């Protein structure tokens, strides 16, 4: 769920139809701002893609995993741009 | 402490034979108290040591089988030398492999011609092995000597007793080091002559463990029980065939308890075995369990039952008989004495134990005539001899089959009703029609015979001791040179006398001349050797997986430096694309006037089919060893294949994964040796990269270097039909054609220049039990074994006797019925019979 | 057969006066000439009268029997008799000959038995004759065949029998039955051991074909009965150690109790059938008696050997273990155990029981000997010769021939073969036995046969049969005058031999099965074929319907429909639905049901009992659907390898080789189809071009020598389709324009859609060596650039027509910029613009499906160069949907998106709201999960709803009913195959155009601007 989320930016039929208009109105007054001063009132199938890049900005995936775990080499392989996608700091063996 | 190590180094090669650590430490106390008292502490010391050995090996041995007796004070030996600086783990290991895993296209050409290729990889590992406590290696320069034009080398190989007698250049310095020299005297004699390994090793058991060791203790039954109190059974271990309950009754008639309770343990036997042993446990008497095995639920319940807590009577003693069985319960093993029952498997032996048992007085009586008693010791005779074939192995017997009592009881049982029809009807001798006792003594026995070619050898064993001069009173069967020379007749009674039998058999030589089972005296050095190497391949299972082996390399580095030295010498993978256009350029069979190309030649075909396979198994050898370097080096996580294949490498065995696929099929060639196995590769590959490059197929094909043999030969059995169509008169069609099969008899292959017309030329088949003279068949040279055959020239003949051998041709020496490739003509005219050689093993081996 | 009996005194009671053995809807009746069974009120005592009176009626019936063979023509006596009788009647004639035959020889009368053996052969000739009758009814048929299955073996041993007296041992190795006039009885002898034949009804049953191992293992088991000791065979799998003990049984006319041994199994259990086999005196053998426990075994010895006991003294009464009386023994008691050694079971029998059992080891059954016996069964003569050449053929052609999963040289099809031969011999009796078989092997392998292969098996075929120089095949003029007429009908279908020979052996295996499939790569036109052999008896006669659904595309549940978990009511299956309107005699529709998918173990189980000559479809609900003549089952498989040996040698399997119809047929079908599009000089023009780089040389087979590791694997003809759909695009402009093109400007064209087709799939370094090799055969290459300069960074420009350098159209700056939404033109997404914009704008044809698939390394821009051409589209012209598929998404998932993305309907067809020719990307395409049988169920829906623009509605109201959505394009990405990654199947490849995204050797062109 969270390797989807982090590709594709949304979630197929995360939240109700009728919860969308709701949210994307809020979303609009930033939008029309955000947009060089656009200052028209959006459609609801354009206003979704603005939303959807907005959630990326702002949602942040921290994922903390044991190299040493067999499953973490899975998962990789498993879930593509669950590795490839966000950045790897890797935490080395603790100095002197 | 290394004496404890050595026993459950046994627990690895059967189950039966672990011992408890609780067990240990009763023989190590036991051995303190019972050993002799010094006033030097020294030799007070030295004396517990010298008893404590003796007194465990003693214990152990007797819960040992007899193949194993050998193999654990060997182990026992090399655990005591490793302990000190003498041994160091790679020196065991060297004993073991003595360069098996060296290939003769990496390291020197052999420039000897009286060695084997074998021997000369064997000097070789010796050559650059610098054992433990020595800067350069012992036998450097070793190769440099034997090559050396000194008879004294060739004498010391071709003696029949080579380790008894002293090293014919290297002498002087092996008596030097007390400690080692022993053991690298027994390493030269494993390299050179292998085939005496079992009796060196008691050469080189005695100088380390003292003489009391190499005699033969055999335990009487006394003893066992003498040993045994109420609270430890007695466990017996049956190999099959074997019956010790008689033995325990024998030994209770002394004690009084003759009439003792036996129970037969299967289910729902648990009830009655409580019962009895509650009668036991109070009152007192013996308690004999058969076949407990089967019974497994109630050894777990025996084990707390039998213990100390429940009141037992001190008469009282428990006998488990058992055949050996995996996942039986170890609690029980850890309380009670082991005992192993053995048949002694000596012909004489062999022969006593029958006229012993199953033959009575009442049984030499049911027919009541002279030819009735002269038949029973006949059958009896050969039954006895045809059990000591399986001895020697593959060529004993292309498969092993356990012929129980039962098949000369039925095979006897049906003499009297056939005799009794004769009997009925008024030189006194009936008509006994050895037609029809050739056949049904070699029906009820030919019940466990699955071989086509193990029954063809029996029905020969049929016409050479069931024929009609047994009646009479001169004919003796073999009269063998064993020690001047003994008889081996059927024994006169006038007055028919069991007695009379018995006292026969004790003239019997306890040693068996090979000359007996129609073998020739070279049959005894491949026996010793079978012996020998199933002696080895046990201790290697045993072996440590420890990384640390010494002389500044580990175990994983050995590894690395063969997976590393392999690749190199691997061939370049075939480009399927590419072999396909090398394919279509190739010529047919009669090449100038055939005119035809490409995959529609029945060679053609069949070359590009196993050039596919050659690769598939190349690519996956490659693959492999890659993983190897990579897993110990730690760039990939260890598969479960790769771990085998690891360990495999190190102890010069093939990988599993390379021999058999997961499915269970043949998928490269069956070598036991990594180093032989590599060489074949590297050979097979080049026929076939020879041939394939090339636009002329091989003069001299190597039969060996295919992967499926019986299709070449169909292979070119279409060849010659496609050739013949024309020709008449008749037509040839592949069905009703058969192979014509001719030995060239050339003083050299290199005379043949041009390919035959319609055959093909196969060389490199080695003749087993006997050589090829230029005359036929002929007896072969002593210490002289796997004699090689001349250019074989076969055909097909279109379909359309005696004095004339149908030898089988084998892929491996290993004989089944999967790895007959086919049966080959050979003329045989000269004095000696077609029968005399089937029971000499003839055959043609591919591999070795 | 209960019959009314005492009706005037004593009524209600009943009599039986007919034994009934019911094989399927037929029966053998064996009435009871008097001795008539009056069923008294307790049970036992009238069961124990009737085993009597019927061992008393075949007596008397045998007894009369035995007396009427010698002076009756065999075929008079055998049809009269009951089955078991002729089988005794025959072997006692036989018997009779060979002891007269002998006798002669004795007392010297010379070719005596050549006279004899002359007498067995007419015997023989006979019975073959009457196999050739085909009389009605199972049981008949299984009675002749028995018969047959013996006289074979009678004739065989009595032709090689060589003895000079009746006392030789060969003669008395020999089963030999004969009825003694002096103690008048019938008595079977084997070796020394008499046994009096038990007159236990067997009835008619199918007796195994007699080996002269049998006749040794016969002997043995024989010799342990006269002893007393047990027998019991030890042999591998499919011996059939079991019928070989029971057919013993059957020579001796004595039932036998098959007991089939397992684990479950107890030594009460075990003591039960004991007591029943030495109470009763009848045989019980143990199938599969090693998978006993061990534990019961040692139980079982004891009750064994105190059985031996008794049997052994002639103890009338023996003590049983667990037994407080004394039970009568029968003195014919044999109990035997078929074992199984490398055990798949339990360890080695106990030391107890080894002594009691003498063991029989039993080899595989030699499959010379099965065949001449099935040979003779059929009505052939001079089987010997046949059976040979016919084994021979099978063994050696397996060894010869590519180890292909579709070919089956065991006995299977062995039979098989032989029933075909068979229903060929008996209507054509004058033709050469030789001939008859010679084609009837041909006809029916060819068709299985790969290209390779055909001329390996024409040359066996040659070498065996060399007397038969031709065949003629089956000319079949109705439909192979049909086939080129049809064809020419439509504008892109050309007409070769291979391809239209390949039509014709589908026909032929259609018209004798009803389940032939469809076996080949990907693109070997086997789609077409269907549609062809189809359309041509569509004209002729009857017309013929086809449905496309793909099984692997649907749950196996919901295919043929399940209980429903929730109110507990059944669901319409979708193949259940399809199968029931198909499976209906109303106006001659003889609708084909194919199966698209890939056949594998799960799906055709349930569909297994269809396949088989039942033609009944269960759904596991009680119902079973009747398959109607008309109505038929195919399946366009690539592979059929993850199938089981037995369900493929039910089906008619064809097999389309590449090389049938080849890439040069469908370039010249291509070809074709630009001359009725009204353009013939332009496809005059592009013909001498495309002829010249891809049939006259041929470029694709030297490309891929001289290029290694292509980052996806592809076929030829996939290759050459990807050509022209790119070469079609090209010039789809000059289409709208009427603008002809001079042949140097074509040639630009065909060399660009060559190198971005063929070439494309390459990476960097590949891409050199690609355009070096069109330097080196003299294309029109870009003669100036810089270095490391490529024909792909090129295109062939609208306007003017040369090599232009591709520059990616100037960014302007989108306002206010957040660097990680920002995607700018690069050099990357022009090129995929430009491809995408030729693939998608064609209209939709047989080559292309309007569907571009692009490969690449991970991160190596395919998503965003997606989302860069799926913008710039006009609202209201196009819209744009885009799922990701993921190792989750399972076939319902992605069904389900593309089912509510696109909800506007014209009558029956689906289309996206309004008319906007909605394009769907699927980024990550390789994602989903990959089974253990290498076939991935999502991406198998995929290919079924490009191909055929449609798949099956899974709501429960609706099943069996097609769902098209009119306009739709596919736009795949995926990171490309190796490193454990998943490749897409072969058969989803070729719908797609394909080509390989690079990292830039130069980003400077991207960041540069920002
Ligand atoms: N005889 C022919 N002449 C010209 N073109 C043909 C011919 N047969 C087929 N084609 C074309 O070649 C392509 C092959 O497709 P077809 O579906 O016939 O093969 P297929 O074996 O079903 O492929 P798949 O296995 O992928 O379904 C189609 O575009 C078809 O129109
Ligand atoms: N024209 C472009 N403008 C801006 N960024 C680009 C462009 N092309 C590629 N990239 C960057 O390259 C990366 C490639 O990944 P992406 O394009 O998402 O698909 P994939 O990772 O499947 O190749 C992206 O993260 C993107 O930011």
């Amino acid at each position: 769920y969270i390797n989807m989320v982090l590709s594709t930016g949304e979630i197929p039929n995360l939240l109700a139809k009728d919860e969308r208009e709701v949210w994307l109105g809020d979303i609009s007054q930033a939008y029309c701002k955000e947009k060089n001063l656009g200052n028209i009132d959006p459609p609801q199938s354009e206003l979704w893609t603005y939303f959807v890049d907005r959630v990326r900005d702002n949602f942040h995936i921290m994922l903390c995993f044991s190299p040493v775990g067999q499953k973490f080499r899975e998962r990789a392989r498993k879930f593509p741009a669950l590795f490839n996608e966000c950045t790897i700091d890797w935490f080395l063996p603790w100095p002197e | 402490s290394a004496i404890y190590f050595t026993m459950i180094e046994v627990s690895l090669v059967n189950w039966m034979y672990n011992s408890s650590l609780e067990q240990f430490l009763k023989l190590f106390i036991e051995s303190i108290d019972l050993s002799e008292k010094a006033q030097l502490p020294s030799n007070r010391v030295k004396n517990i040591i010298s008893f404590l050995t003796f007194h465990v090996y003693r214990y152990v041995n007797r819960g040992l089988f007899e193949k194993d007796k050998i193999t654990f004070i060997l182990m026992m030996a090399f655990k005591i030398l490793t302990t000190a600086g003498t041994i160091s783990s790679g020196d065991v290991s060297l004993f073991l492999k003595s360069g098996d895993a060296l290939d003769i296209k990496s390291e020197r050409q052999k420039q000897i011609s009286y060695l084997e290729d074998n021997q000369w990889l064997n000097i070789l590992a010796l050559s650059k092995h610098t054992f433990s406590g020595q800067t350069l290696p012992f036998f450097k320069e070793l190769p440099d000597l034997i090559s050396r034009s000194e008879n004294q080398w060739r004498n010391w190989i071709d003696k029949n007793d080579p380790e008894n007698f002293p090293i014919p250049d290297f002498a002087e310095s092996i008596n030097q080091e007390k400690e080692i020299g022993s053991f690298i005297s027994l390493c030269l004699v494993r390299s050179l002559r292998n085939d005496r390994t079992l009796i060196a090793t008691q050469n080189f058991i005695s100088n380390v463990l003292g003489k009391e060791f190499t005699d033969p203790i055999s335990y009487p039954i006394e003893g066992i029980w003498q040993e045994s109190s109420n609270m430890d059974p007695v466990l017996f271990l049956l190999s099959a065939g074997a019956d010790p309950t008689s033995s325990i009754d024998e030994l209770a008639k002394k004690k009084k308890k003759f009439p003792c309770e036996k129970v037969s343990m299967g289910e729902g036997q648990e009830r009655v075995a409580r019962q009895v042993i509650m009668k036991g446990f109070v009152e007192g008497g013996w308690v004999i369990l058969q076949n407990c095995h089967l019974g497994l639920k109630f050894m777990e319940e025996i084990e707390t039952l039998v213990s100390p807590i429940n009141q037992i009577h001190e008469d009282f003693r428990l006998w488990i008989t058992c055949e050996q069985h995996p996942k039986f319960p170890l609690g029980l093993l850890q309380k009670t004495l082991k005992v192993t029952n053995e048949p002694p498997k000596g012909l004489k032996a062999g022969l006593y134990k029958t006229f012993t048992t199953i033959i009575t007085q009442e049984f030499i009586d049911k027919v009541d005539h002279s030819n009735w008693r002269s038949l029973i010791f006949t059958i009896c005779f050969l039954h006895s001899i045809v059990i000591e074939r399986k001895k020697f192995g593959p060529l004993g017997w292309c498969v092993p089959y356990e012929y129980n009592y039962s098949d000369l009881e039925a095979s006897l049982l049906y003499i009297e009703k056939y005799l009794t029809n004769l009997m009925s009807t008024p030189h006194n001798l009936p008509i006994s029609m050895n037609v029809v006792r050739y056949m049904i003594c070699e029906v009820q026995y030919g019940g466990r015979i699955t071989d086509d070619l193990d029954r063809e050898l029996f029905i020969t064993y049929g016409e050479t001791y069931l024929k009609d001069g047994i009646f009479g009173n001169d004919y003796f069967f073999y009269d063998i040179m064993v020690d001047q020379k003994f008889k081996y007749r059927i024994p006169q009674n006038p007055s028919a006398e069991l007695i009379k039998y018995q006292e026969y058999i004790a003239k019997v030589p306890t040693v068996d001349n090979p000359e007996v089972f129609g073998l020739h005296s070279n049959a005894d050095l491949t026996f010793r050797l079978k012996e020998s190497k199933e002696m080895i391949n046990t201790v290697m299972e045993t072996r440590p997986k420890d990384s640390s082996v010494g002389g500044g390399k580990t175990r994983e580095e050995i590894v690395q430096d063969k997976a590393k030295d392999m690749l190199k010498n691997l061939p370049p993978d075939y480009n399927d694309v590419e072999v396909r256009e090398l394919v279509s350029k190739l010529g047919g069979p009669n090449p100038k006037t055939s005119t035809e190309r490409g995959m529609t030649v029945p060679l053609n075909i069949f070359l590009y089919q196993e050039v596919t396979r050659m690769q598939r198994v190349i690519g996956l050898v490659r693959k492999t060893l890659q993983d190897t370097i990579l897993a110990i080096d730690g760039q990939i996580i260890m598969t479960p294949e790769i771990l085998e294949a690891i360990n495999a490498i190190y102890d010069a065995k093939v990988p599993n994964s390379w021999l058999y696929d997961p499915s269970g099929a043949e998928i490269s060639w069956l070598l036991p040796n990594l180093g032989s196995w590599s060489t074949s590769l590297s050979d097979r590959n080049k026929q076939l990269n020879d041939w394939l490059r090339s636009g002329q197929r091989p003069i001299l094909f190597w039969l060996t270097g295919f992967f499926n043999p019986q299709g070449f030969l169909t292979g070119m059995k279409q060849e010659v039909t496609r050739n013949h169509k024309k020709k008449d008169g008749e037509a040839w069609s592949l069905d009703d054609v058969v192979y014509s099969t001719t030995v060239k008899e050339r003083e050299k292959e290199k005379d043949i220049e041009q390919p035959p017309a319609e055959g093909v030329y196969i060389k490199g088949l080695y003749l087993e039990g006997c050589k090829w003279s230029k005359n036929g068949l002929d007896d072969s040279d002593p210490k002289k074994i796997f004699a090689d055959l001349p250019i074989l020239h076969v055909s097909a003949i279109n379909k359309k006797m005696s004095n004339t051998y149908l030898c089988p041709v084998y892929k491996y020496p290993k004989r089944t019925d999967k790895y007959l490739i086919f049966r080959v003509g050979l003329p045989c005219e000269g004095s000696n019979n077609p029968s005399h050689w089937k029971l000499r093993g003839v055959a043609l081996l591919c591999s070795t | 057969t209960f019959e009314s009996a005492k009706d005037k005194k004593n009524p209600a009671l009943k009599q039986i006066t007919q034994i009934q053995q019911v094989i399927g809807r037929n029966e053998e009746n064996i009435s009871l000439t008097g001795y008539y069974v009056k069923c008294e009120g307790n049970i036992e005592d009238w069961l124990k009268k009737l085993e009597q009176n019927m061992q008393q009626t075949l007596k008397d019936i045998a007894s009369a029997a035995a007396q009427q063979v010698f002076q009756v023509g065999l075929k008079e006596f055998v049809s009269s008799q009951a089955s078991q009788i002729a089988l005794l009647g025959l072997q006692i004639l036989w018997t009779s000959k060979v002891n007269e035959g002998l006798e002669r020889l004795s007392r010297n009368e010379r070719n005596a038995m050549d006279i004899k053996r002359n007498e067995i052969k007419e015997h023989m000739n006979i019975l073959s004759s009457m196999c050739l009758e085909d009389l009605n009814g199972a049981v008949e048929r299984t009675k002749v065949e028995t018969l047959v299955t013996i006289q074979v073996h009678q004739k065989d041993i009595s032709m090689d029998l060589k003895c000079k007296d009746v006392n030789d041992f060969e003669w008395q190795k020999q089963t030999r039955i004969a009825w003694k006039t002096d103690i008048d009885e019938c008595i079977i002898s084997i070796t020394d051991w008499d046994s009096p034949y038990s007159y236990e009804f067997l009835g008619a049953k199918e007796r195994l074909c007699i080996t002269p191992l049998t006749d040794r293992c016969y002997i043995t088991l024989a010799q342990a009965m006269s002893m007393y000791y047990g027998g019991a065979p030890a042999g591998p799998a499919g011996t059939g150690k079991t019928e070989t003990v029971k057919d013993l049984g059957r020579t001796l006319g004595v039932f036998v109790v098959v007991t089939n041994c397992s684990d479950q199994h107890r030594y009460r259990d075990m003591a039960k059938i004991f007591k029943g086999l030495v109470q009763s005196g009848l045989w019980g053998c143990f199938d599969e008696f090693n998978r006993i426990d061990l534990e019961v075994l040692s139980v079982v010895a004891m009750q064994v050997e105190s059985i031996t006991t008794a049997r052994k003294q002639h103890m009338k009464k023996f003590m049983f273990p667990e037994e407080e009386i004394e039970i009568e023994l029968i003195p014919t008691v044999s109990y035997f155990i078929t074992m199984n050694p490398g055990y798949a079971g339990r360890q080695e029998l106990p030391e107890n029981l080894k002594v009691l059992f003498r063991g029989v080891s039993m080899m595989v059954p030699d499959r010379e000997i099965i065949i001449k016996v099935k040979l003779a069964s059929v009505g052939y003569l001079q089987i010997d010769l046949l059976a040979k050449k016919f084994n021979v053929l099978y063994r050696l052609c397996e060894e010869q021939l590519s180890k292909q999963r579709h070919y089956d040289f065991g006995l299977r099809n062995i039979l098989s073969v032989l029933r075909t031969a068979g229903n060929t011999k008996r209507q054509e009796i004058k033709s050469d036995e030789e001939m008859l078989l010679m084609r009837s092997l041909r006809d029916m392998n060819l068709s299985k046969l790969v290209a390779d292969d055909i001329p390996l098996f024409n040359g066996l075929l040659a070498d065996i049969f060399p007397k038969l120089k031709e065949v003629p095949k089956k000319l079949y003029p109705d439909v192979e005058k049909k086939i080129p007429e049809e064809i020419n009908a439509e504008s892109y279908l050309i007409n070769t031999p291979s391809f239209q020979l390949k039509i014709i052996q589908l026909y032929e295996t259609c018209l004798v099965r009803h389940g032939f499939m469809l076996v080949g790569p990907t693109g070997s036109g086997k789609s077409t074929i269907m549609k062809i052999l189809t359309e041509v008896l569509t004209k002729l006669g009857s017309p013929h319907k086809i449905v496309i659904m793909n099984p692997k595309a649907i749950t196996a549940e919901q295919m043929y429909g399940v209980k429903s978990e929730i109110s507990d009511d059944w669901i319409p299956g979708v193949f259940s639905t399809i199968w029931a309107k198909s499976n209906n005699r109303a106006l001659k529709h003889t609708t084909w049901i194919t199966c698209d998918g890939p056949v594998d173990a799960i799906w055709i189980e349930n569909l297994n009992t269809v396949l088989d000559d039942n033609k009944i479809l269960t759904l596991a609900n009680g119902e079973r659907i009747a398959m109607t003549e008309n109505c038929k089952v195919v399946f366009e498989v690539e592979n059929l390898n993850n199938a089981s040996p037995a369900t493929v040698s039910r089906c008619g399997q064809v097999y389309v080789s590449p090389t049938d119809l080849g890439y040069e047929a469908v370039i010249e079908g291509w070809i074709r189809n630009r001359k009725a599009s009204g353009r013939a000089e332009e496809s005059d023009k592009l013909g001498n071009i495309l002829r010249k780089y891809l049939i006259n040389m041929r470029f694709i087979e030297l490309q891929s020598k001289e290029c290694k590791e292509p980052m996806m694997d592809t076929s030829p003809v996939i290759s050459v389709i990807n050509i022209l759909n790119l070469l079609t695009g090209c010039l789809q402009y000059f289409v709208q324009t009427q603008r002809t093109l001079s042949e140097q400007e074509y040639e630009k064209f065909i060399v660009y859609s060559m190198a971005w087709a063929i070439g494309g799939i390459y990476e960097a370094q590949d891409r050199v060596r690609f355009h070096e090799l069109l330097l080196a055969k003299n294309a029109p290459i870009p003669q100036k650039g810089k270095e490391n300069e490529t024909v792909f960074d090129y295109y062939v420009s609208q306007d003017y027509l040369d090599w232009k350098i591709c520059s990616p159209e100037e960014w302007v700056p989108p306002q206010s910029l957040q660097f990680s939404q920002l995607l700018l033109p690069t050099l990357d997404s022009f090129r995929a613009e430009m491809l995408l914009n030729f693939i998608l704008t064609q209209p939709k044809s047989h080559t292309c499906s309007n569907s571009a698939l692009l490969i690449g390394g991970s991160g190596t821009a395919k998503t965003s160069s997606v989302l860069l051409y799926c913008n710039k589209f006009d609202p209201q012209k196009m819209l744009f949907k885009r799922t990701n598929f993921s190792s989750a998404t399972s076939p319902f998932m992605f069904q389900s998106t593309i089912e509510a993305e696109c909800d506007f309907k014209v009558g029956k067809e689906f289309a996206p709201p309004g008319n906007k020719m909605m394009t769907i990307f699927i980024d990550d395409m390789s994602m989903p999960f990959v089974n253990k049988w290498g076939d991935q169920i999502t991406l198998e829906l995929v290919r079924q709803l490009i191909e055929t623009g449609g798949f099956y509605m899974l709501d429960k109201t609706q099943r069996g009913n097609q769902r098209k959505m009119k306009n739709l394009q596919y736009i795949g990405a995926m990171n490309h195959p190796g490193g454990g990654r998943n490749d897409i199947p072969n058969r989803l490849k070729r719908q797609f155009f394909i080509f390989n995204m690079i990292l830039p050797l130069s980003i400077e062109g991207i960041y540069g601007p920002i």
